[PDB]
């Protein structure tokens, strides 16, 4: 997909699925 | 070398000075300027280029 040392702001199409993902205060994990 | 016709002849030692870790890819470069003068030093410049 992408190589290191790299950034990206507005996640263009890679249509797609539900994007985000959280490491919440639900640590049981 | 006093010759001012073109690029030179000779064998020039070249050594590094500085590195700065930016961390992203580049594929374009240039340089740009501005050339606004008046007083300067040479008589009456008034250089309409």
């Amino acid at each position: 997909n992408l190589k290191p040392f790299e950034r990206d702001i507005s996640t263009e199409i890679y249509n797609c699925y539900f994007p985000l993902q959280s490491y919440g205060f639900q640590p049981t994990v | 070398i006093n010759l001012v016709r073109d690029l030179p002849q000779g064998f020039s030692a070249l050594e590094p000075l500085v590195d700065l870790p930016i961390g992203i890819n580049i594929t374009r470069f240039q340089t740009l300027l501005a050339l606004h003068r008046s007083y300067l030093t040479p008589g009456d410049s008034s250089s309409g280029w």
